[PDB]
């Protein structure tokens, strides 16, 4: 079957110098949270921004089916923590990275499990 | 000030008691804009301040709380206000939102269409509306009570707001409804709340606190809106984002308020007192079921 590869398209578009998706919904919070990647309430630490999840989901924002047989969205209804250094492109960040299934931190941005 | 360190300013009781005539609204800081924290949307700041204020009221906060949010979309296609509400509300709160125009949301369920098409089987503990038509801001025409979605909201409150529940409905100088003010008299308490980040606007949130299902007070909505405008016209509010920087006590406390199903004959004065204190919600505790009417038409 033919299916649009939306993730590859955004990644290629970024590399080509396209402006990252904007209007991701950044939350006010204490910035004293756990720092885990995807949480039921904002959990940014001092090095992170917390965003409304739907607004950082490429599939939600571009009105395309989620890459999941169930069509279930990982981010909608939750909050995603983005390193402040990457918060200019929360959608790119969530797309290009992965959450540790053990500690819940972003691999390489908080996960200390291979230490 | 004092005021500048609050999330905003609530209409002083003495203004509510006046009998003013409706005048044009001329705000001294009409052109000012608040300096928002870096990267924060106006609607996030505004809803944060609204919720900070609601934290000071006697809201009923049951388990299995149900909240519906009208006017939740944006020209950007996202729902900043819903995102703040879901952060504020206890985890597990059922949150439904809606807007005329399509948008993506963190709500548990979203309905796209005119709010007049929306129906729910269940009652609600909190109703938030940011609905607004900017075509109402027409300074060249008389400022009469508006109908449209305000007519829907008034009926929706009377039919589907649990006793003990509360509302926050956005108004402006020109976006208002007299019956909605009159319905504020059916709550234990009410105010018009102006956020400090948006204090240069005639916007306010008309807040009804603890619904009683009957009038506690007879309010003339035409006069009351005139009273609101008179307050705004004579009380410049200093733009302020100070409260946004202190989010430590932001989440709404899950009070576990009691929910009972009761028939009208059972609502005695002791129940009414409990309702008025934020200590009771009266409604079915059944499933939340919603729908939107869809008009079917041909083009061929
Ligand atoms: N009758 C309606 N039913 C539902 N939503 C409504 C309306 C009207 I009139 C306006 N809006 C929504 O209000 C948002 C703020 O202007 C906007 O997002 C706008 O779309
Ligand atoms: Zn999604
Ligand atoms: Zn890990």
């Amino acid at each position: 079957a033919f299916a649009v590869d939306a993730a590859k398209a955004y990644k290629d578009y970024l590399a080509s110098g396209g402006q990252p998706i904007t209007n991701c919904v950044k939350m006010l919070c204490t910035h004293t949270g756990t720092g885990q990647a995807i949480t039921v309430t904002p959990e940014a630490n001092m090095d992170q921004e917390s965003f409304g999840g739907a607004s950082c989901c490429l599939y939600c924002r571009c009105h395309i089916d989620h890459p999941n047989p169930k069509g279930f969205c990982d981010l909608k209804g939750k909050y995603v923590q983005i390193p402040t250094t990457c918060a200019n492109d929360p959608v790119g960040f969530t797309l290009k990275n992965t959450v540790c299934t053990v500690c819940g931190m972003w691999k390489g941005y908080g996960c200390s499990c291979d230490q | 000030s004092s005021q500048a360190w609050q999330p905003g300013v609530a209409m002083p009781n003495l203004y509510k008691m006046q009998r003013m005539l409706l005048e044009k609204c001329d705000l001294q800081n009409y052109g000012d804009s608040a300096t928002l924290p870096k990267g924060i949307m106006m609607n996030v700041a505004k809803y944060t301040q609204l919720c900070q204020y609601l934290n000071t009221l006697t809201l009923a906060v049951p388990y299995n709380m149900r909240v519906i949010h009208f006017g939740a979309g944006s020209d950007k296609g996202v729902a900043p206000g819903t995102a703040v509400l879901r952060q504020w509300l206890p985890t597990g709160t059922l949150l439904v939102d809606s807007d005329l125009n399509d948008f993506v949301s963190d709500a548990d369920s979203t309905l796209i269409g005119d709010c007049a098409t929306v129906h729910t089987a269940n009652k609600w503990d909190l109703i938030i509306s940011d609905m607004y038509d900017p075509k109402t801001k027409n300074v060249t025409k008389e400022n009469d009570s508006k109908e449209g979605f305000f007519t829907y909201i008034c009926g929706f409150i009377q039919q589907k707001l649990a006793l003990g529940g509360s509302v926050a409905i956005k108004i402006t100088e020109h976006s208002w409804n007299a019956d909605l003010y009159k319905l504020m008299g059916h709550f234990a308490w009410w105010t018009a709340f102006v956020t400090n980040v948006n204090a240069s606007s005639s916007e306010a949130f008309l807040i009804g606190c603890n619904y009683l299902g009957k009038p506690r007070e007879q309010i003339d909505g035409y006069v009351m809106h005139a009273n609101y405008i008179f307050w705004r016209n004579t009380n410049p509010i200093q733009l302020s984002s100070y409260s946004l920087f202190d989010m430590s006590k932001f989440p709404l406390k899950l009070r576990g308020t009691a929910v009972m199903s009761l028939k009208e004959g059972q609502i005695n004065d002791m129940i009414l007192s409990l309702l008025s204190k934020g200590r009771l919600i009266i409604r079915e505790n059944n499933r939340v079921v919603i729908s939107s009417d869809v008009l079917v038409n041909n083009e061929n």
